[PDB]
């Protein structure tokens, strides 16, 4: 909330899906054309925004943890999730999504399913 | 830029380092030593105070003190000496040049939090400051925003339920039994086997036996007699004096006090029951997630077999349909510190620090809401 970050300003403004990858202690947007591709050595934050009938926005925040992501990436994905929820006035529901155990809800956001990729950005440690 | 400094002030061990590092650069005893009779020469006790390893090694001529009891600072003069030492001698940097993140115990009094804030800004002149609850940093370290953390250290054992990033204070429970008590207890039962440990070096031996040979039995009763009919559980311990000894069932008897504090004349529920009790003080919608995310942190949770024993005990107290899961990170002795290192390195955390300017205009009482 006293948080000033360009992606926080873009977060959950219009209905849709937004995805960011944790890259060395920062929250970096994933190009829209690559939504669905997930590096197994990385951690990501997914925000699904839905327009409610009364005009309010309902949020579901999913932090996806790759099987080989480092502690700084999973730790930051979790913290970024709490921060975004706080920034969006706490209107979101937080979901922890572990590679191999993703919820049906999360998977449903990807019509063509998920594309796991070995590797990822190096730890920020 | 300038790295923030991260310090986790344990009752027993201080963990200090730089944000962004994967582990604390300095881990040393939280002790301040002072000469009983100071000297004027090398090796005679010429310095007015010693901290950490040095104070420990110069035991013969100093009077040691522990300013932190059960995670709460109880001697501020001594705490400032430890902090001064930490910055200048351990981290080797001037504090006025770096944002500083300190940790605190769950349910730390408000007066203590303000005094700590006042010292950091007025005495060390820090440019930015933040204080975090230890258990929450450990939860973040494990890559979660929801869970119930069992933090058993040297001085205190706390159970802290956290939902969506926020601890639930009404459900926090404390068990006044920790590592220090376990070492003392192993010292007593080892003593009754016919051996002698009463001095600090001897006590340090027992602490070593505790951290290396002890374990939590899955089923105490059945484990006991399995040492009765066999020598399958006995390990030998080579003393510093060359003499070798054999530790048997004391291996599992000592940590058992965690599950039954009654063995220390202590009337408190054990760690399994207390975890259930805490979860039960939480809202139903939250309990399922807590049962599925019981996170262990602290040196005293390092006992082999503890997770397997907690899984069994909690499963027995929880509804049959409940998925119970125990998470015991191998790095849990530093989970709190690591959580702080990650937090203070986030690009998004740079606006979260209490500034010098802010302190100057509103004072120390702003720490509570600023670090909520
Ligand atoms: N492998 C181990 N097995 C059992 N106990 C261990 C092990 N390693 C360390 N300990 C014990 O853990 C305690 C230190 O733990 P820790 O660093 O988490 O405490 P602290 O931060 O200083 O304490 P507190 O949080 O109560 O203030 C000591 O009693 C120590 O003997
Ligand atoms: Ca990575
Ligand atoms: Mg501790």
């Amino acid at each position: 909330m006293v948080v000033e970050h360009p992606e926080f300003l873009k977060a959950g403004k219009e209905p849709g899906l937004q995805i960011w990858r944790v890259e060395k202690f920062d929250l970096v947007p994933v190009p829209t054309n690559l939504y669905g591709d997930f590096f197994t050595g990385d951690a990501y934050v997914i925000l699904k925004t839905v327009q409610l009938r009364n005009g309010n926005l309902q949020y579901d925040l999913h932090y996806w943890l790759g099987n080989e992501c480092s502690q700084d990436e999973s730790g930051a994905a979790a913290i970024f999730t709490v921060q975004l929820d706080d920034y969006l006035n706490g209107r979101a529901v937080q979901h922890r999504e572990v590679q191999g155990f993703e919820s049906a809800t999360f998977l449903g956001y990807f019509k063509s399913g998920l594309k796991y990729k070995k590797g990822g950005v190096a730890s920020g440690f | 830029e300038v790295a923030a400094l991260v310090i986790d002030n344990g009752s027993g061990m201080c963990k200090a380092g730089f944000a962004g590092d994967d582990a604390p650069r300095a881990v040393f005893p939280s002790i301040v030593g002072r000469p009983r009779h100071q000297g004027i020469m090398v090796g005679m006790g010429q310095k007015d105070s010693y901290v950490g390893d040095e104070a420990q090694s110069k035991r013969g001529i100093l009077t040691l003190r522990y300013p932190i009891e059960h995670g709460i600072v109880t001697n501020w003069d001594d705490m400032e000496k430890i902090w001064h030492h930490t910055f200048y001698n351990e981290l080797r940097v001037a504090p006025e040049e770096h944002p500083v993140l300190l940790t605190e115990a769950p349910m730390n009094p408000k007066s203590n939090r303000e005094k700590m804030t006042q010292i950091m800004f007025e005495t060390f002149n820090v440019p930015a400051f933040y204080v975090s609850i230890q258990a929450v940093l450990s939860l973040y370290s494990s890559g979660r925003t929801t869970g119930i953390v069992l933090d058993s250290g040297d001085g205190v054992t706390h159970v802290v339920p956290i939902y969506a990033g926020f601890s639930l204070p009404h459900a926090i429970l404390r068990i006044d039994l920790a590592g220090r008590d376990l070492t003392d207890y192993l010292m007593k039962i080892l003593s009754e086997r016919g051996y002698s440990f009463s001095t600090t070096a001897e006590r340090e031996i027992v602490r070593d036996i505790k951290e290396k040979l002890c374990y939590v039995a899955l089923d105490f009763e059945q484990e006991m007699q399995t040492a009765a009919q066999s020598s399958s559980i006995e390990k030998s311990y080579e003393l510093p004096d060359g003499q070798v000894i054999t530790i048997g069932n004391e291996r599992f008897r000592a940590p058992e006090a965690l599950f039954h504090p009654s063995v220390l004349g202590l009337e408190s529920a054990g760690i399994d029951q207390t975890t259930y009790n805490s979860i039960m003080k939480c809202d139903v919608d939250v309990r399922k997630e807590l049962y599925g995310n019981i996170v262990m942190s602290g040196g005293t949770t390092m006992f082999p077999g503890i997770a397997e024993r907690m899984q069994k005990e909690i499963t027995a107290l929880a509804p049959s349909s409940m998925k119970v899961k125990i998470i015991a990170p191998p790095e849990r002795k530093y989970s709190v510190w690591i959580g702080g290192s990650i937090l203070a390195s986030l690009t998004t955390f740079q606006q979260m620090w209490i500034s010098k300017q802010e302190y100057d205009e509103s004072g120390p009482s702003i720490v509570h809401h600023k670090c909520f």
